[PDB]
Formats: C-alpha cells, sequence, structure tokens
C-alpha cells in the first residue's frame, strides 16, 4: 500500500513542479504594474477589496 | 418638407443667433474678451445656447471655452 | 453659481465612478488569478510534504 | 554566480532595485515584501536552482543574507 501511495504522491509532485513554474512566472510580470501604481493609485482606489 | 429650417439649420442654433444678444457678444468675443459671472445678461446667454455656439464657432476653426472658474473665451486652432 | 457647479460635479463624478469601474475589475481579476494559483501550490506543496 | 543569482531572483520578484538589496538588507522592512511576496520569493528562490526547502527553515530565512546563506 504505501508503494502504491508513493505513486500517487509523485503524480503530485509533477503537478505541484508544474504549478510552481505557472506562479513565478505570473509574479514575474506583476511585478510591473506594481512598481508603476505607487503614484498612491493602489491602497483603496484600485485596491476595492469588495 | 422643404423651405423649412431644419434643413439647413438647428432650430435651437437660429433662435440663437436671431436673439437681440448676439451681435455684441460676437463682437467682443472675437476681440478676446473673457466673460465671467458679473455680466449676467451675456454670461447666461452663453449658458443657454453652449453647445450651438461651440459648434458654430468651430466652422472657424476656433474653440470656444469654458473654464472651470466658469467664464468663457475664445482659443483658436493653428489653422 | 448653481448652473455652474452642479454641471461641474456631474462630470467629476461620471468620469471617476467609470474609469474606477473600468479599471478595478480587471485588477482583481489579475489579483485573484495570482492567490489562486499560490492557494493551489500551498496546498500541494503541504500535502506533498506530508 | 550564486550570490548575484540570488539578487537576480530578490530584484525581479520583489521589483526592487539591485542598489537597495544588499547582503543584510532583509525582505520585510528594507524590502518591503509582505506575507505572499516573500512565499513567491522563497518559491523563486527554489526554482532558480532547482533544490528544495524546509518549511520551517525555509520560513526562518528573513533576509538576503539568511538567503544566500541557505542557498550557499
Amino acid at each position: 500500500e504505501m508503494e502504491n501511495v508513493q505513486k500517487k504522491l509523485r503524480k503530485l509532485e509533477r503537478d505541484y513542479y508544474q504549478i510552481r513554474e505557472q506562479v513565478v512566472s505570473a509574479k514575474a510580470g506583476w511585478c510591473a504594474v506594481m512598481r508603476m501604481v505607487k503614484d498612491n493609485g493602489v491602497e483603496r482606489r484600485l485596491h476595492r477589496r469588495e | 418638407s422643404s423651405t423649412h429650417i431644419e434643413q439647413f439649420m438647428p432650430v435651437k442654433l437660429a433662435q440663437a443667433l436671431a436673439n437681440s444678444l448676439f451681435p455684441e457678444l460676437d463682437s467682443q468675443l472675437r476681440a478676446g474678451r473673457h466673460i465671467g459671472i458679473d455680466d449676467l445678461d451675456n454670461h447666461a446667454f452663453l449658458m443657454d445656447f453652449q453647445e450651438q455656439l461651440e459648434e458654430f464657432y468651430a466652422r472657424y476653426n476656433v474653440e470656444l471655452i469654458r473654464a472651470p472658474e466658469g467664464f468663457f473665451y475664445l482659443r483658436p486652432r493653428s489653422t | 453659481a448653481i448652473r455652474v457647479t452642479q454641471s461641474d460635479r456631474d462630470l467629476f463624478k461620471h468620469l471617476i465612478t467609470e474609469a474606477t469601474s473600468y479599471v478595478s475589475a480587471d485588477y482583481m481579476r489579475h489579483a485573484n488569478e495570482r492567490r489562486t494559483h499560490l492557494d493551489e501550490a500551498l496546498a500541494l506543496r503541504g500535502e506533498l510534504f506530508g | 554566480t550564486i550570490e548575484e543569482r540570488v539578487k537576480k531572483i530578490i530584484g525581479e520578484q520583489l521589483g526592487v532595485k539591485q542598489e537597495e538589496v544588499t547582503n543584510n538588507a532583509s525582505f520585510v522592512e528594507d524590502l518591503g515584501a509582505d506575507s505572499l511576496d516573500t512565499v513567491e520569493l522563497v518559491m523563486a528562490l527554489e526554482e532558480e536552482f532547482d533544490t528544495e526547502i524546509p518549511d520551517e527553515e525555509a520560513e526562518k530565512i528573513t533576509t538576503v543574507q539568511a538567503a544566500i546563506d541557505y542557498i550557499n
């Protein structure tokens, strides 16, 4: 059973790697907007948590 | 139908140009005078037909402009 | 005086409200996609470690 | 190199200047990276060098000097 579960573990590992790469790529792009919205435009006006 | 003001001009614009205040105002405006809130007659007139006047003067390649403070004036284009 | 000010106000308000509606919506869309993928990555990470 | 690949990752994951990121520059107070920003920073550090880090030992890292110390 532990061997059988380790195969599930490895599937999860590959999935996790893919998701990791995608998340990092998103952050890289979003950084530019953050540097650009330092004008005090973000604090409340743009970031409407509602 | 034919021979009808609407064929050539909007009714409100013709109504404005036919007013007794127009020649004075026109003359002045062309000369560069600014119009504020104190000269009621003129100011009110301007307010009533703003868009028609703007459209009119546009023919000349000049903008009839309204500053935030409520005063009107003429700004010519390069052409 | 009234006739002036009322106008001015109308234009101000309309531009403000529509522009914020137009921009904030997509800004939050992006933020939410990034949040979602990060959350999925963290759940995968924790489950993999355990 | 590792000691400048760390800067490559940190600057482009927090958007701060290369000059700002010194060895002792802490992420939260100097670089301003908050909870999720630091999470993404550690994820990027993992990806760059294709390694993995424990949860507690990773969260212990809260500075450029500490970042390199665990990296190198």
